[PDB]
């Protein structure tokens, strides 16, 4: 029981306070607010309060918990919104019956009122059980149709007592492991420390991609199934858009939507779309919110929870990764993050290192990222899951040399950037192609061979095509396109097309909100396709403009291209492309 | 039942001051201090100023004085502690006052008959209790109204710069922000007599008295009262709109002014600085004045932020423009080259955003036309502004036809559609059809951006 | 053909002349003014950090 | 030799801890605390963490434990102090090992079995020993080891942006250098866990593990371990070079990462940053890790040396290339260009060179027309490019022969020349074989910066 000695904003330092380990979570004032032990400077404790300090006195009690940030990982968390903490906000609205949040309001992360159905694994009284494995499956959802109830990692033992199939609750002991000698109880939920990694047995290297829908993403700068990615830009620029496009339309089995240092007008967007849209990932279509976790931290909340915010959604997807579940977490304004950190450090008085952000930005930040990636749960039975990281950064002043953006460019091993001038004219979803990369087309193509072959070919013939447009392009502004050869006309027409046609898609519009797979593919070919005729039929010796004037019909049916709808399926979309290739095929004759 | 209490609690007056640092008064023997706490310090001359307490150390507790320290003396300052935070007495009948920087009114007229007494700093409002606002303001500007949609509960900026008609532009949305009547509480922090004027001739014409409230710290007023006057105003609105379910329409002005406040402040409390010397939780202070607007789930009543934002030096890129468009949901970009030229309103569209336009601006709503149409306009001006630079760099005759039409447009859009005058009240209909009238320059072919079926419908 | 070769020759020569004597020392003397500018606000800040 | 081993020197267990600031660990009351000491802290959970001490004072030691200190308690925290700096048991044995950024050996096998405990800092190679390199390093790449020749004991680093496989190109390098006995040793600093477990399964599963000290440090791994990391592997390259006498070629991988290490490191002793936040000292450092490189006279062993860069946001002025370039010479250049254009490696020769080039490619060593060779296409590559933006210009049939030719030869030269499968090994007599089959397509005149003797021999 120590005492406040000074508070100085959000950075409260209790003194009288023996025995205190870093980041270790305290109860602050006579409300009980949370905080987290940062400096232990001898008997004082610079402590960083997760609520609004504000009337704290020197004199109130200061006890400590005895325990890290932990999260409630468990059955009940499908659908909840989470603050930077785990704080229930539906719970916090149902109880406290009010339009803001009380000041240190004490809601039990998951809904101990939910009797949970439980169906007990192949494990059995008596049996040796290790740390990760599977004793339990609960019906959470639709989507969800079972959450293994996993043992806690850490703890291991004989497994002296389970539970019959039967309706639980998340308190109503489940499983009794007699360990070495103590007899353990362990129910549904199970708590972690939110900065220590989830175990693993193994870690894999990502092969199956991440389907973004956005044709840009997945067909120049594809992500995998474990990938670490990063979408820095200024203010606008679509990466809000971009990451609520991976989060409505992707090949995850789950998802964390983290929004530290994000309006709280796009976690109600968010609330607000998702329940509408539906997946056939299961047997039948399903809502979005049965799939979708949101850690939504509005930036007015203090920036301590914006720093645990991210851990927070990163230990949930870890969490669902371990049940062998293809999660896709996507962090919004990681460079937010990145500000919190850095104004934490300045109430602490640390020196700032590289434009004012903390020394360990880029610890931190490897810290957060190398949570990724395939890999094998720990225990029995064996499973594969995945945590794909989408963080979006949003550099200051939109410049790519941030602190913040460096350590994220580095670490991370595909990068969407974006341009404000695309993003001024609307030509979302404005990725710069110049400078935008991905790391996993030397994985994807076994993926590739195995799907669609032709597709890496296809991939590299447009962006050496966009290059050489690009290099024509600066060569014609600078000789103001003076008797251009036919062939760097085609090239400049075809790369114009392809931006205005294939790189430029309106995800909010019904036809290409989600463009898949198989139809980006088919309007890959056909871009190439038409570019090779084009080529083809000019080095016969056809001119150029009489050329275009005569295929202007095959140039509006292959801008068209976008405006196919997938809703018709892969038998409707993919004979239509065919006879766009038919066609195309056609010209080249006459 | 309403339950108010009435309660007598004494207060400590602490004569200890040791130290008047700058802005910042440091007590020695203060009892318990407490954090984001009221003091009144008693001059030796025998008025008495605000103070907000903004550290504590065991005895110490820092003050910083909103009427500035000078006077301030040792020997015989009482700071008197009131043991709360500021609270600013809140009623319906505060539409048609004047107010201070600080809450004290300046209109000749009574103290408020307080209703009830709100904690200035407020609460971080649900975000599962917020509602999305798709409700479309339908502000006479055309390059508003089209191209970046202003909705009720939306946080959108005027970004401009000194000398630009941002007090115009924003006196003119306040006029006519009608939906597709707004109360409206107007906070000045460190605006000119010339500007707290204007807008209140302006509200006076337009018959705003009888629903606004003002809270004007002018450039004499003490510079750290513009902490406290946008909280103030801030706290108002909330009242108003969520308990009592008006349409609040906040109008921040000079939040460069108020961020310079903070500075000052920062600067003088000896913090670790961002950039710019900028304090590093200024991104938090503005988040947390900014995001104060939105509808709430249950409550029949919104907040539209539109603070007046002049960045310094026309540079999008300072901390605080930068960090303003971080946090609203979006800008209104006033250009000092579309000034020069003689364009009012002088919205450069292109920098200009709004985020709620994509559900605003759809069908039902508005025109089933309007995000095709706002958005091959913004694509046909940024074409046109590239042909502006090819044209001054590269000869003009070598400018294609595409870029020729294009320059046109860029004419016609600058010096017809974007030029509207005061007063002028383009319903949004209109603006879609004059939008329509520039679009028609093109042939059907060229426009990409258009849908097939609207461009057959309206061409 | 000669005289067209001629207004072309013209054109290009003044454009030469033009983009270098103008646009070189032009963008430049910017370089040399933003490198000026960010090494004083470096400078700013290391003085702050210094304090 | 090493023979005083046989000691036993206890070791001191200070439950005093002062205090925890950051990364940090602030000891009180210790006995003598050498400087570097390498500390051993014993948590109350029972796990113990290494720690190297950074500031020293009276009885007095600031212990920078790795890991952080997420857990560390005032009250119990034993902390063991081992009277010695970091060192590492270099053998002839641990070529064919796997070690992590602490020098701990992350293989399946068991802990090196020393032949000696070597210091990580090292010691400066006097001057007056240190000796010109003069013999090639054949490399794989032919691009490299053509037109930007490495020789042994130089230090010639490649410079890369972010997204550019800087590391597939380290691996490929270490997979095929040879001489044209050798023992690499890779350091990666900073490197993802992907590219990380890529290393282990290329160099395990094309045998060049038998030849390689890998010195792998994850992203997530300490960063006081990853500025321990380089000078664990110039360590092990000065014992295997000059107490073995064989040539090493260490490639240390991801010199921006191991700055930004250098940075947190400084930064944590309330250090003022320099130039772009890195410390003033990073010159020094990054001379002590690069100079450690070099061949001597009494040894028949080398140390060349490879550091990787990745330039941030592809900026030569940054502080890391800068420098970089000041301490070594010459360098090897990645192209985003390239890299977009096509596939491995995406290495541009236009500005990338090698300062020492001429001693490599020699008469007795090599072949005797590769000078001549790499200067004649580096001329022609220069003026194919400069075909290649004439085209578009001045119309491709009003290209001269020579500019023709030249664009015909950029095109097999970036498509066949430079353009290297990731596996494919080229030797240097077979790569100025195809470089020969490239400049065959000139006449005989047109080819003037190499020498008649040999053009009559070869051409
Ligand atoms: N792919 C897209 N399709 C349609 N509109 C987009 C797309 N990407 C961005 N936008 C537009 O950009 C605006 C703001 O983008 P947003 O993602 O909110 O920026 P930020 O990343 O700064 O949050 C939105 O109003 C939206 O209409
Ligand atoms: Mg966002």
């Amino acid at each position: 029981y120590g005492a406040i000695y000074s508070v100085s904003g959000p950075v409260v330092i209790a003194e009288n306070m023996i025995g205190c380990a870093m980041y270790e979570l305290v109860k602050v004032g006579h409300d009980n607010l949370v905080g987290e032990v940062i400096r232990i400077d001898g008997d004082k404790a610079t402590i960083q309060v997760y609520e609004e300090t504000a009337g704290l006195t020197v004199g109130d009690p200061v006890l400590r918990t005895g325990k890290p940030l932990s999260v409630e990982l468990g059955p009940g968390l499908m659908e909840t919104i989470y603050d930077g903490i785990q704080r229930p906000l539906k719970a916090i609205k149902e109880e406290s019956q009010s339009i803001y949040i009380p000041r240190g309001i004490d809601t039990p992360a998951l809904d101990r009122t939910i009797k949970w159905q439980f169906t007990p694994g192949k494990f059995q009284v008596g049996d040796h059980i290790s740390g990760g494995d599977i004793y339990g499956s609960v019906f959470e959802n639709s989507l969800i149709s079972s959450h293994k109830i996993l043992l806690p990692p850490r703890s291991r033992g004989t497994i002296t007592w389970i539970a019959p199939a039967g309706e639980y609750t998340l308190d109503e002991k489940i499983l009794e492991v007699e360990f070495d000698g103590k007899k353990s109880d362990f129910t549904l939920y199970h708590t972690w420390p939110v900065r220590v990694p989830r175990p693993v047995t193994e870690k894999l290297s990502a092969d199956y991609p991440l389907l973004t829908g956005q044709r840009v993403l997945d067909a120049l700068f594809p992500c995998v199934q474990g990938g670490t990615t990063c979408i820095p830009g200024a203010f606008g620029c679509g990466k809000t858009v971009i990451s609520q496009s991976l989060s409505k339309y992707s090949n995850s089995d789950a998802i964390i939507y983290v929004g530290c240092g994000e309006r709280g007008n796009e976690m109600a967007e968010v609330l607000m779309e998702f329940p509408e849209l539906y997946t056939e990932m299961s047997g039948t279509k399903e809502p979005i919110m049965k799939r979708t976790t949101l850690v939504a931290n509005t930036s007015n909340m203090p920036v301590a929870a914006r720093e645990a915010s991210i851990y927070t959604g990163i230990t949930l997807a870890e969490y669902f990764r371990d049940q062998g579940k293809n999660v896709s977490m996507i962090a919004d304004s990681s460079s937010r993050w990145a500000e919190a950190l850095r104004e934490i450090s300045g109430r602490l008085g640390e020196m700032p290192a590289d434009q004012g952000f903390p020394a360990y930005l880029g610890a931190k930040l490897a810290s957060f990222y190398e949570r990724a990636g395939k890999a094998v749960a720990l225990g029995s039975p064996d499973r594969t899951g995945s945590v794909s990281i989408v963080a979006a950064v949003s550099p200051a002043g939109g410049d790519f040399s941030d602190p913040v953006t460096t350590a994220t460019l580095g670490i991370t091993q595909v990068f969407w950037g974006l341009d404000k001038k695309l993003a001024q004219r609307k030509h979302f979803p404005s990725i710069n192609t110049s400078v935008s990369y991905s790391k996993y087309t030397n994985v994807l193509n076994k993926f590739y061979d195995s799907n669609y072959p032709e597709f890496p070919v296809l991939r590299d013939r447009m962006k050496e095509i966009l290059s050489n447009a690009e290099e024509l392009e600066q060569v014609v502004q600078l000789v103001g396109k003076s008797a251009l050869s036919d062939s760097d006309k085609i090239t400049l027409d075809v790369a114009t097309l392809i931006k205005e046609d294939f790189l430029q898609q309106n995800g909010y519009s019904t036809y290409d909100a989600f463009c898949p797979i198989w139809k980006t593919f088919d309007m890959m070919r056909a871009f190439i396709s038409y570019h090779d005729e084009a080529q083809k039929a000019v080095a016969n010796g056809a001119n150029w403009s009489k050329l275009a004037d005569s295929t202007g019909d095959v140039k509006h049916a292959v801008s068209s291209s976008k405006f196919f709808e997938p809703s018709r399926g892969e038998k409707e979309v993919h004979g239509e492309f065919e006879k766009l290739l038919s066609t195309m095929q056609e010209r080249f004759a006459e | 039942a309403v339950e108010q209490g009435f309660n007598v609690k004494p207060r400590l007056n602490y004569n200890t001051v040791s130290g008047v640092n700058g802005p910042l008064v440091i007590l020695e023997k203060v009892k318990f201090p407490r954090y984001n706490e009221i003091v009144n310090l008693t001059l030796p001359d025998g008025t008495v100023r605000q103070g907000q307490v903004l550290e504590i150390r065991g005895d110490r507790a820092i003050v910083q004085v909103f009427e500035g320290t000078s006077g301030i003396d040792v020997k015989k300052t009482t700071v008197e502690f009131t043991g709360e935070s500021l609270r600013i007495p809140v009623s319906e009948d505060m539409l048609g006052r004047i107010f201070d920087g600080s809450g004290r009114p300046i209109d000749n007229g009574p103290k408020v008959f307080a209703e009830d007494y709100l904690d200035i700093n407020g609460s971080p409002i649900n975000p599962y209790a917020r509602i999305y606002p798709e409700e479309m303001i339908s502000t006479g500007v055309s390059a508003i109204d089209t191209m970046n949609s202003i909705a009720r509960g939306q946080k959108i900026p005027i970004f401009s710069a000194s000398g630009l008609p941002h007090n115009e532009i924003a006196a003119q949305i306040c006029r006519q922000a009608g939906l597709v009547n707004f109360s409206i509480v107007f906070a000045a922090m460190g605006v000119n007599l010339e500007t707290a004027r204007f807008f209140k001739q302006d509200f006076e014409e337009n018959g705003s008295l009888e629903r606004t409230s003002l809270f004007l710290n002018l450039a004499n007023d003490p510079t750290i009262e513009r902490i406290i006057t946008p909280r103030l105003a801030l706290t108002t609105a909330e009242y108003l709109a969520y308990q009592t379910e008006r349409h609040v329409l906040t109008i921040l002005t000079d939040m460069s002014s108020y961020a310079d406040a903070l500075r000052e402040v920062s600067a003088a409390r000896e913090e670790v600085p961002g950039r710019r010397g900028y304090p590093g939780y200024m991104y938090t202070d503005l988040s947390t004045i900014y995001e104060r607007a939105g509808r709430v789930e249950g409550r029949n009543g919104s907040i539209t932020q539109i603070p007046i934002l002049t960045m310094p030096n026309d540079d999008i890129t300072h901390p605080i423009p930068d960090l303003t468009g971080y946090i609203t949901e979006g800008q209104i970009f006033v250009d000092r080259q579309l000034h020069n030229k003689g364009i009012y309103p002088p919205i450069n569209v292109l920098p200009s955003l709004s985020r709620l336009m994509k559900s605003a601006i759809g069908e039902g709503m508005t025109r089933k036309d309007h995000g095709d149409v706002s958005n091959q306009l913004y694509a046909k001006y940024a074409i046109g502004k590239d042909a502006a630079a090819m044209k001054a760099v590269v000869g003009e005759e070598a400018l294609s036809i595409e870029d020729k039409l294009s320059l046109e447009f860029l004419e016609k859009f600058e010096k017809t559609f974007i030029t509207q005058g005061a007063y002028e009240d383009r319903t949004v209909f209109e603006s879609l059809d004059q939008a329509w009238s520039l679009l028609r320059i093109y042939p059907k072919e060229m426009l990409n951006r258009i849908s097939p079926k609207i461009l057959d419908e309206f061409y | 053909a000669f005289i067209i070769l001629d207004e072309v020759i013209k054109v290009t020569n003044r454009r030469v002349n033009a983009i270098e004597h103008v646009i070189i020392p032009r963008t430049e003397n910017t370089i040399a003014y933003i490198n000026s500018e960010l090494d004083e606000l470096d400078r700013e800040e290391f003085y702050r950090l210094k304090k």
